C-alpha cells in the first residue's frame, strides 16, 4: 500500500499505544453486534444473542486477539501485505469460506474503535492513513480467492 | 419505488420468460459464480461444476421466488416474508452479493430476450431486482 | 427498521452532541475528503483546506439536517422532503457516497463521545445513518 | 489485468465483431436511462428526461463513440492499463470531476449491451473475461484520483 513516510510514521506511532488484546476483543465483538450477519461464522463460539452476550463471550475475546495480532504483524510489512497474508488468504477462502466483504466491515469497525479509544489524537490525517491500511489488509486477505 | 410503468414492464418481460424461468435462474447463478468467485463462499456444500444438479435445482427455486414476487408486486414484503426471514436469520448473506446476482440475472435476460430488453425495460428490471434485494435484506438488523 | 431502543439510543447520543453539532459536521466532512478523495469530485467549487469557511458552513447545514431528522425520526420522508428532492434532481450524488459520509460521521461521534459510544449505541447510530441515507436517495429513479 | 490465454482469445474475438459506434451509443444511453443521476455531467446535451429522448440524442451517440473508442484502444494494452489510461484518469479527476463509481456502472451496462447484442455467444466464461476487463479499465481510470 502506498502510504507516505509521514503516514507510515503516524500509523506506527499510534499502534505502539494499542493494547492488541483489548482492542481485538472490542473490534470483533462490535462487528458481531453492529453487523449481526457476520455471526454466521461463529456458531461454535456459543451464545451471541444479545450485545452483552457477544461482548462478554470469552471465545470472541480470544479470537479478537488472534485476528488483531496477525493484523499487528502486518504493520511491519506495509510494503508487502500480499506476501504477509498469502497463507491466511488461502485459509480464509478454501477452508473457512469467509466472504471478503467481511474484512472490509471489520476494517471500518476497527477505525471506529481506534477513534473511540484515542479520541482527539485520532485526527483526520491519522484516520486517512488507517483507512489506507485497513483497505490494504482487506485486499491482501482477498488476493488468493478463486 | 416501482411506478405502474415499471410493474407493467416487469410483468411483460417475466411473462415471456415463462417456462424457462428455472433454466435462466441456473444460468444467472453460473454466470455469478464465474464472474464473481467470492459468491461461491456461500455454497461450500454445492458441486459448482458446469451442469450441476444442485445449481439447476437452486436456480429453479430462485426463479420460482421471483415469479411469486412478480405476481405479488404490490405487496412483496409479505409475499417474500418467509424468504426474508431465512436470509436474515439463517443464510446471512452479505447484502453486497444481491447486487451481483441481480446483475447476472439482467445479463441472462438480455442474452435471451433481444426484442423485449429495451432500455426502458432494462431500467424497470434493475429497479425491480433492487426492490426484491431490499426486501430480502430488510430484517438483517 | 429502527426499533424503540434504536430511537432512544440515537436521541441520547445526539443530545450529548447538542451545541457541537456544527463543529462535528465540519470534522466529519474533513475526515471524508481526506480518507475518501473521490468524494471531492462533488465539491470542485469549494476550498477544501482545513478550516475553510465553505467546509465550516456546509458542516453546519449537514448537522442541522441530522438534528431535524432525529427530531422527526418517525416521520423522516416528510421532514427530509426538500433534501431528498435536491439530492435526487439537482446534486445527484451517487448513492455509494452516503455510506462514506455515514462512516465518517460515526468515527467523529466515537472520537467525541467516550462514555456514550457503546456497542449498542454504535449499532443504533449506524442503522440511523443508513435510514437517513435511504430517505435521501429514495427519489433517485 | 491477468487474463488466461483462452480469456484473451475470447475477448479479442468478440470485440472484432463489435461496431464501436453503435455499441458505444447504446451503452452510454442505457447508463443515462438506467441510472439517471449520471445525467449530471451532460446538461449541455439537451433534454434527457425520457428513454426515447436519450437514445436518440446525437450528442449521447457521439460521446458514446468517443468513450468506447478509448476503451477499444485499451484492449490492445491489457498488460499496462494504468499507464495507458493515466492521462485520461488525471483529466477525469482534475478537469471533469467525474466520480469513479460511474466507470463501474458503465462497465456493467456495457456487459449487458454485449449480452443483448450477441445472445448465446456471450457465454458465462466470455462474460467472466469481460467482467475482468471492465473492472481493470475502471480501476485504471480511477488510479490517478487524489
Ligand atoms: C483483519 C482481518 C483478519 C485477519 C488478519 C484474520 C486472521 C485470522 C487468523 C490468524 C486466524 C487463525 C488461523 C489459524 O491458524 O487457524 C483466523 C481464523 C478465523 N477467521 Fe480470520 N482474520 C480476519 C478477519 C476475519 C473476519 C472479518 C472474519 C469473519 C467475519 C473471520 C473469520 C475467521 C474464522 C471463522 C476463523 C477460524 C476460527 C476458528 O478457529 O474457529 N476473520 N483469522
Ligand atoms: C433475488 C435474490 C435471491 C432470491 C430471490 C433468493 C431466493 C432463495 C430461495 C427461494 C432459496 C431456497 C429456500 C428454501 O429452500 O426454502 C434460497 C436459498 C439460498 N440462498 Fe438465496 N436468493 C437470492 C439471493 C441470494 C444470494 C445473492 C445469495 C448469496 C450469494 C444467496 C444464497 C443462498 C444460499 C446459500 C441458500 C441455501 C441453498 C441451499 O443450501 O439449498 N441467495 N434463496
Ligand atoms: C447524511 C447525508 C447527507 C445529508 C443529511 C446532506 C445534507 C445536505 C444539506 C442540508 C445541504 C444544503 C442544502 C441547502 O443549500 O440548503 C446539502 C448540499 C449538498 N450536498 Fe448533501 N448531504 C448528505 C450527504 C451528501 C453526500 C454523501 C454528498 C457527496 C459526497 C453530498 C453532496 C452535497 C453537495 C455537493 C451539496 C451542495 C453544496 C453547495 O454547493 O453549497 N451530500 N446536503
Ligand atoms: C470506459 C470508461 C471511459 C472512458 C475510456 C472515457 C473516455 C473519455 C474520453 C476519451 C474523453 C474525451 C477527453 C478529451 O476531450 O480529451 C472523455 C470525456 C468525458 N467523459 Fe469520459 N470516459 C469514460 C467514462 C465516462 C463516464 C462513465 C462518464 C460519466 C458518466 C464520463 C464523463 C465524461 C465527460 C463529461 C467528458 C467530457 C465530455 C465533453 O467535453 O464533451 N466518462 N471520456
Amino acid at each position: 500500500v502506498h502510504l507516505t513516510p509521514e503516514e507510515k510514521s503516524a500509523v506506527t506511532a499510534l499502534w505502539g499505544k494499542v493494547n492488541v488484546d483489548e482492542v481485538g476483543g472490542e473490534a470483533l465483538g462490535r462487528l458481531l453486534v453492529v453487523y449481526p450477519w457476520t455471526q454466521r461464522f461463529f456458531e461454535s463460539f456459543g451464545d451471541l444473542s444479545t450485545p452483552d452476550a457477544v461482548m462478554g463471550n470469552p471465545k470472541v475475546k480470544a479470537h479478537g486477539k488472534k485476528v488483531l495480532g496477525a493484523f499487528s504483524d502486518g504493520l511491519a510489512h506495509l510494503d508487502n501485505l500480499k506476501g504477509t497474508f498469502a497463507t491466511l488468504s488461502e485459509l480464509h477462502c478454501d477452508k473457512l469460506h469467509v466472504d471478503p466483504e467481511n474484512f472490509r466491515l471489520l476494517g471500518n469497525v476497527l477505525v471506529c474503535v481506534l477513534a473511540h479509544h484515542f479520541g482527539k489524537e485520532f485526527t483526520p490525517p491519522v484516520q486517512a492513513a488507517y483507512q489506507k491500511v485497513v483497505a490494504g489488509v482487506a485486499n491482501a486477505l482477498a488476493h488468493k480467492y478463486h | 419505488v416501482l411506478s405502474p410503468a415499471d410493474k407493467t414492464n416487469v410483468k411483460a418481460a417475466w411473462g415471456k420468460v415463462g417456462a424457462h424461468a428455472g433454466e435462466y435462474g441456473a444460468e444467472a447463478l453460473e454466470r455469478m459464480f464465474l464472474s464473481f468467485p467470492t459468491t461461491k463462499t456461500y455454497f461450500p456444500h454445492f458441486d459448482l461444476s458446469h451442469g450441476s444438479a444442485q445449481v439447476k435445482g437452486h436456480g429453479k427455486k430462485v426463479a420460482d421466488a421471483l415469479t411469486n414476487a412478480v405476481a405479488h408486486v404490490d405487496d412483496m414484503p409479505n409475499a417474500l416474508s418467509a424468504l426474508s426471514d431465512l436470509h436474515a436469520h439463517k443464510l446471512r448473506v452479505d447484502p453486497v452479493n444481491f447486487k451481483l446476482l441481480s446483475h447476472c440475472l439482467l445479463v441472462t435476460l438480455a442474452a435471451h430476450l433481444p426484442a423485449e430488453f429495451t432500455p426502458a425495460v432494462h431500467a424497470s428490471l434493475d429497479k425491480f431486482l433492487a426492490s426484491v434485494s431490499t426486501v430480502l435484506t430488510s430484517k438483517y438488523r
